[PDB]
């Protein structure tokens, strides 16, 4: 069930 | 099934940069119109963070085929990557003549996101998201999936904001029909 998300993060701008 | 998955994948992708745009999470200036869509739509231009949205839908799209998703979130984060907001899509018939289903489904989710725009106060400067994906009870290089801390799930004292959309306080509309 998790949650599961990105390891990586969102890129910055 | 794989249609299902493939509708509700290019919905989701469409619905987060929507609320990036709404909610500026990103400045403003890398979103433009896409004309693809007979539902206006505003997406970002910024390669790196469309390769990063898109990795991510697309390690979610084999779960939405075979029903093995719960629900979505589009988790709003304050730089201190605390919860300030939390989009959430719960994963639980009609003609293509006007709109696609795609477009169905936009239309629904911008009717609710643009009385967010209009509820909801302006977001700190120098937020972030992430995706949450929540699988029921029972992929891509380099883009692995960790399981959640639950410091980014739990906030103090969420408060639900029910969208209620334009029509459903103007106008109630209903078909009767004969024998």
């Amino acid at each position: 069930s998790g949650p599961w998300k990105p390891a990586k993060p969102a890129p910055s701008v | 099934g794989q249609v299902v998955a493939d509708v509700l994948c290019e919905f989701l992708e469409v619905a987060v940069h929507l609320i990036l745009y709404v909610r500026e999470v990103y400045p403003v200036g890398i979103f433009q119109k896409r004309k693809k869509y007979n539902v206006p739509v505003q997406m970002s231009c910024h390669p790196e963070l469309n390769q990063y949205i898109q990795d991510t839908l697309h390690c979610v799209k084999p779960l939405l085929e075979k029903n093995d998703v719960e629900k979505v979130v589009v988790v709003i984060l304050d730089k201190e990557h605390r919860p300030v907001e939390k989009f959430v899509f719960e994963i639980t018939i009609s003609s293509d003549s006007l709109l696609s289903h795609v477009e169905q489904l936009l239309a629904a989710f911008i009717l609710k996101i643009s009385v967010c725009d209009a509820v909801l106060d302006h977001n700190p400067p120098g937020c972030t998201f992430t995706v949450l994906v929540h699988t029921r009870e029972a992929v891509i290089k380099d883009f692995p999936w960790i399981l959640a801390d639950e410091q980014d799930v739990h906030m103090h004292d969420p408060r639900l904001i029910p969208l209620k959309t334009m029509t459903s306080d103007i106008l109630k509309m209903q078909l009767y029909v004969e024998e």
